[PDB]
């Protein structure tokens, strides 16, 4: 269950492929709205490769989907997230996920 | 027989005094380690304390009184001591004998196929106390005569007037050779000759047969050994940074390449019947590079930068470092051993996560080396006296003229049984000490900026907290003590209970919005402003939350109130209630920074905040805005504020109400609509802000609460009076570090209005939810290594 | 210990 409702289009012709590597800021919160992490906070933005099973399942469907320079939000339910497990210290268990995630750069 | 014992008095008393002194002493840095360091608790080590208890309770009560008796030549006390004493040995020696045959089962049920353990104690001694009942009620003072000055005893009466007591006098000495020395070896001789039996025969070939196979599989150049290259050799490997750091792990020798051996000991460190303790000190080991014993700052700061990667600055992640280690220091050596790590990380569960399908075993040296000492030491130290009691039994004979040097045999015996059983009550800190690895290096720790302020360095003579040494404490990241904190919220709160409900504020004044705990901000914001000694402040509220540093916002604010307290004004902003600091990251603040009783004592500080103010007789000041209950000041001054905010009322409007999204140019004319956004309060209008402010003749009002890109707003131009009605001012630059905004002040001098703006400053980071960097780090380490395993082993 | 006399000790009295 992982939905992509747009906030800003980007180009609409780049979509990331198996093998390379995005570079994005993101923004998590929980159903409530409460900030858990955000990447801008950092000054410096995350990396991840699609493919290697880096991210959870759900960030990496949603990035499939959205293009470079799109701005969008990401619904993932805890079957495409940490689940009932969790995250020790950052995430409750069986929590649904909101994601602001702001693609910058394909490498 | 009179020289041997005018001999033997003072060894005697030289023995009970020795061990008196050895036996509190290592009997109660035992239990002081049981008792404060964290990791000790999960085995069987708490039944080892039940054994100190049953050391101490013997050591400081019979031991000296017994040494009168070693001065008195006689039997100087009544049938209380009579009784008690013996009782004491008896007691003890029943919980020595049921701590180790209990302890010797639970661990052949552990290596064989908890709320047990405390019923298992309490069973100990319970049974222990029972068994020694009879001892007790058994013995009696009587004086019958040593041929011309009757003398008393202590001892069993010769007739007893229960049978069953008389039985008890009849085979007392078998007894207590049965159940107190037959039934503990014999015990722990058939469970450790089952646990030898069970390696025996569930020794087998499958598992280590198909680990060789993958052995030589993976060996390319049939050497024997493993390089980095041969397993590297996998593809799947190449992706996972963790690599080299468990090679390092896996080869034991150090030589730089993994055997057969070494391939199975690495190898079992993952297995599903494994110890959680093994799979913490495989933890501990990948981040211990040199293998030292103990995780320093450089050691941990190399290892996550390799797992990171570029994600992180340097001097940020090397704070977050120093904060580690400073928190999880309890000690005060700079260094984080094994303890102070499961101590830490014991509660994340990664221990079930590194799991792979091996079976073959590492452990059963050191523990087993532990029982199998105790046990030695118990049967060493009361084998001379039942040698001496087994001897008088068989060759003593009193009708032999040759009998003199059987007595000077025998009383020797004696004495050299009586004082090995009472050096084993002050030896068994000495055996772990020596056997054990894990006690040892506790006692060693045991026996032989972080600073933190006290109320000396924070309190002058006057009582007035010198704000300087405060603010450059607070500024580099130091802590206060307990009492110090607690002190200056509680007093700072008894100041602050005796303002009004709307404070006579008159100019020059400077008003500040949100600060939510941006202590670095509320320092550009005081030096821009000027400093506090010569200005007067009006903060509107909102101290907390949303921020990382809250509680230096807190203790620096407060503290200038202590010193300042009729030149600085405060005023509440809705975060200071329960349901908003235990929603945000307020809550967490305190719990890492401090302890819970400061987090109640900011709470009740919060709970004694002002309301609003009136600035020279012109302007009305507030956090949020008007109410539909609020037509006049004197609704505000009835005010009870000494509250949690509630839901509805003239509280939560004045706290948390908002103007309109077209506050100046509204269509309609109502005055106050349901407020959706905050969820509480009400959206008013412009119309109601002119009657307000024409209603009780004040000119305009000044707000906060509401996020400013230029950190300030003037609404709509008053028509009566020509000045603008509201004005909104926010004063936290960089608004939670993504709204890139301004922050303002407004500073009312000489009938001048004059906003300032200042920008953000740099700030040190730190882990989301106030976490370590242990926590944050390792469940990836976890997945990482299990994958690896797998990838490797399973196939 | 294993004696008659005037003392309480483990398994008899001590001189
Ligand atoms: C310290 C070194 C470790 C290393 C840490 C970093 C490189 C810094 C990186 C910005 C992580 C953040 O650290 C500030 C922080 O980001 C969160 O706040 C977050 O917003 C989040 O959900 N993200 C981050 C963005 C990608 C999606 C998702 C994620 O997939 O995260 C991934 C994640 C946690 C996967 C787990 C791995 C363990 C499995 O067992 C579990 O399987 C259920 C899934 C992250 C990127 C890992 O691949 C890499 C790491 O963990 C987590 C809530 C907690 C996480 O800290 C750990
Ligand atoms: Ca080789
Ligand atoms: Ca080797
Ligand atoms: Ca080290
Ligand atoms: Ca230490
Ligand atoms: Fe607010």
């Amino acid at each position: 269950g992982v939905e992509i409702e747009t906030i800003s289009p980007g180009d609409g012709r780049t979509f990331p492929k198996k093998g390379q590597t995005c570079v994005v800021h993101y923004t998590g919160m929980l159903q409530n709205g409460k900030k858990f992490d955000s990447s801008r906070d950092r000054n410096k933005p995350f990396k991840f490769r699609i493919g290697k099973q880096e991210v959870i399942k759900g960030f990496e469907e949603g990035a499939a989907q959205m293009s470079l320079g799109q701005r969008a939000k990401l619904t993932c339910t805890p079957d495409v997230a940490y689940g009932a497990t969790g995250h020790p210290g950052v995430i409750p268990p069986n929590a649904t996920l909101i994601f602001d995630v702001e693609l910058l750069n394909l490498e | 027989p009179i020289e041997i014992k005018e001999t033997f008095k003072y060894i005697n008393t030289v023995v009970s005094c020795l061990v008196f002194v050895l036996g509190i002493i290592g009997n109660s840095t035992l239990l002081y380690i049981i008792y404060k360091n964290k990791c000790m608790r999960n085995g069987p080590n708490i039944l080892i304390a039940s054994l100190a208890l049953g050391d101490l309770l013997h050591i400081v009560i019979a031991i000296p009184i017994n040494v009168y008796k070693l001065l008195a030549e006689d039997w100087p006390f009544g049938a209380e001591m009579c009784k008690l004493v013996p009782f004491i040995q008896k007691a003890s020696v029943g919980i020595t004998v049921l701590s180790l045959c209990a302890l010797s089962i639970d661990r052949y049920r552990a290596v064989a196929s908890p709320k047990w353990t405390a019923v298992e104690i309490v069973l100990i001694w319970v049974v222990s106390v029972v068994l020694a009942v009879p001892e007790a009620i058994g013995f009696d003072i009587i004086t019958m005569d040593y041929k011309g000055s009757y003398l008393r005893i202590c001892l069993l009466h010769p007739v007893q007037k229960t049978a069953f007591m008389q039985f008890y006098a009849t085979a007392k000495d078998w007894w207590l050779f049965s159940f107190y020395f037959c039934l503990p070896l014999a015990i722990t001789a058939f469970f450790y000759t089952l646990m030898t039996c069970e390696m025996l025969r569930k020794k087998d070939a499958d598992e280590i047969k198909r680990l060789g196979k993958r052995f030589k599989k993976l060996d390319l150049d049939n050497s024997g050994s493993l390089s980095v290259e041969e397993f590297m050799s996998l593809p799947e490997l190449q992706q996972n940074p963790l690599v080299q750091r468990v090679i390092d792990i896996f080869d034991t020798d150090g030589n730089g390449e993994v055997d057969f051996k070494e391939f199975i000991e690495g190898v079992s460190q993952f297995s599903v019947k494994g110890d959680k303790e093994q799979k913490l000190r495989f933890a501990f080991r990948i981040y211990d590079m040199d293998k030292d014993g103990y995780i320093s700052n450089g050691e941990l700061f190399q290892v996550l930068k390799m797992m990171v990667g570029n994600n992180l600055k340097d001097t940020q992640l090397q704070q977050i470092v120093d904060k580690t280690i400073i928190n999880a220091d309890k000690d005060g050596d700079g260094r984080i051993s094994f303890e102070e790590f499961c101590a830490v990380v014991g509660g994340l569960d990664i221990h079930k996560k590194m799991v792979v399908d091996v079976d073959h075993l590492k452990q059963r040296r050191e523990v087993a080396k532990t029982v199998f000492c105790l046990v030695l030491v118990f049967a060493l130290c009361w084998l001379p006296l039942h040698l001496a009691r087994i001897l008088k039994l068989t060759l003593y004979n009193q009708n032999d003229p040759n009998r003199c040097e059987l007595l000077s045999f025998l009383l020797v015996l004696d004495y050299i049984g009586i004082n090995m059983a009472s050096l084993n009550s002050c030896a068994n800190p000495i055996a772990l000490y020596l056997v054990s690895k894990r006690f040892k290096n506790a006692f060693k720790s045991a026996l032989c900026p972080s600073h933190r302020l006290t109320a000396k360095e924070v309190f002058d003579n006057d009582g007035k907290p010198r704000v300087d040494i405060l603010k450059a404490h607070l500024m580099k990241e130091g802590r206060l003590e307990e009492t110090v904190a607690l002190r200056i919220i509680t007093e700072g709160a008894s100041i602050l209970r005796q303002e009004k409900n709307l404070l006579d504020i008159d100019a020059p004044v400077t008003v500040c919005g949100d600060i939510h705990g941006q202590f670095f901000d509320l320092m550009k914001l005081f030096e821009v402003g000027g400093s506090p000694a010569n200005t007067r402040y009006l903060f509107l509220g909102d101290y907390v939350d949303r921020g990382y540093f809250s509680i230096e916002c807190v203790l620096y604010l407060w503290a200038l109130k202590i010193l300042y307290p009729k030149t600085l004004f405060l005023l509440r902003g809705n975060h200071e209630c329960r349901h908003l600091t235990e929603y945000f990251t307020f809550k967490q603040e305190c719990k890492i920074k401090y302890s819970e009783r400061v987090y109640d004592a900011c709470m009740d500080a919060f709970d004694c905040l002002p309301l609003a103010a009136l600035m020279n007789q012109q302007f009305l000041c507030v956090h949020g805005g008007l109410s539909p209950e609020i037509n006049t000041l004197d609704d505000i001054r009835k005010l009870d504020r000494f509250k949690e905010p509630p839901a509805y009322g003239p509280m939560c409007d004045i706290l948390w109400s908002d103007p309109l999204e077209d506050f100046g140019n509204e269509k309609t004319q109502e005055h106050f609509t349901h407020n959706t956004v905050r969820g509480c309060s009400y959206f008013y209008s412009y119309p109601a802000v002119c009657e307000f402010l024409q209603h009780n003749n004040l000119l305009s009002i000044l707000r906060a609460h509401e996020a400013q890109d230029a950190g300030y707003r003037m609404y709509r131009k008053s028509q009566t009076t020509g000045f603008p009605s509201l004005i909104t001012i926010f004063s936290a630059p960089n608004y939670l570090d993504v709204y890139n905004n301004k922050a303002a002040v407004l500073k009312y001098e000489n009938n001048v209005m004059n906003i300032r703006q200042f920008n953000c400053s740099p700030h040190p980071y730190w882990l989301p939810n106030f976490m370590d960097v242990f926590t944050w780090s390792l469940p990836f380490v976890g997945e990482k290594v299990t994958e690896m395993l797998v990838n490797v082993l399973n196939l | 210990g294993n004696w008659h006399g005037t003392s309480p000790d483990w398994f008899f009295n001590y001189y």
